[PDB]
């Protein structure tokens, strides 16, 4: 999981 | 001719429209933005949903700011008289009101200014749908257990997440908005209006994901997907  | 109601957008015209793609996977070192994993996955998917939709799909990699906005100014000068409607689907790094190019930042409002409905005659009138995976801003979702027309009239933007927040990618299965709008699109696109397909949308994103980390600041998160909607009719993609 990662933010943009 | 029998009794007519007009409560739906006409979405018989020879074609359904053009599905413009931008996916922004690889940004300029100088602007310290990280690659965006799993936006691959995000754009085929897109493609392959749309196209099912008989939407002429294009994909475009990697724009700069100065590239978007000269994309969607030359889209916008298109003859669309025989099209339904119009797409477009941002995948990049946001902040609220923003979308990066490649090499920095983009307006939102400039680019959907070109289909306002003065400015895009050949729009007017038809359901501009404007699809956004970016972030808007840097909020975290802790959850909780359980005769004129306006010019801004006929858009509708199905942003990924809610005011002020960060939206979720998975670098490995793509970012949760897409793969869920997807999904439903797929399910639902020759049976429910479009606004029930994005409320379903709504569900499966707040219900079926959460956010696994190792730092605990970003561990364990939830999110919400944000409908605007400024259309006058309801849009079904069928006919």
């Amino acid at each position: 999981d990662e933010v943009d | 001719s029998g009794i007519s109601l007009d409560n739906s957008y006409k979405m018989d015209y020879p074609e359904m429209g053009l599905c413009i793609i931008i996916n922004n996977k690889n940004f300029h070192k100088s602007t310290g933005m990280t690659s965006r994993s799993g936006t691959d996955v995000d754009a085929a998917n897109l493609r392959e949903t749309f196209r099912n939709l008989k939407y002429e799909v294009r994909n475009k990699n990697d724009l700069t700011r100065e590239e978007i906005v000269e994309l969607m100014r030359d889209v916008s000068k298109e003859d669309h008289s025989k099209r339904s409607s119009f797409v477009c689907v941002l995948l990049s790094h946001g902040e609220e009101g923003i979308i990066f190019g490649t090499n920095g930042p983009v307006d939102l409002k400039k680019i959907t200014n070109f289909f306002r409905g003065d400015r895009c005659r050949s729009l007017t009138g038809k359901p501009k749908l404007f699809i956004i995976q970016a972030c808007r801003g840097t909020e975290l979702d802790c959850g909780i257990e359980t005769h004129k027309i306006p010019v801004e009239a006929d858009f509708l933007y199905a942003c990924s997440t809610a005011p002020g927040y960060y939206s979720w990618r998975n670098s490995k299965d793509g970012s949760w908005f897409i793969q869920s709008l997807c999904a439903m699109l797929k399910q639902y696109a020759d049976k429910l209006e479009f606004m029930h397909i994005l409320t379903r949308v709504n569900r499966k994103v707040a219900t079926e994901f959460e956010s696994f980390s190792f730092d605990a600041t970003f561990h364990a998160k939830k999110q919400i997907p944000c409908i605007v909607s400024m259309l006058t009719k309801e849009l079904y993609f069928y006919h």
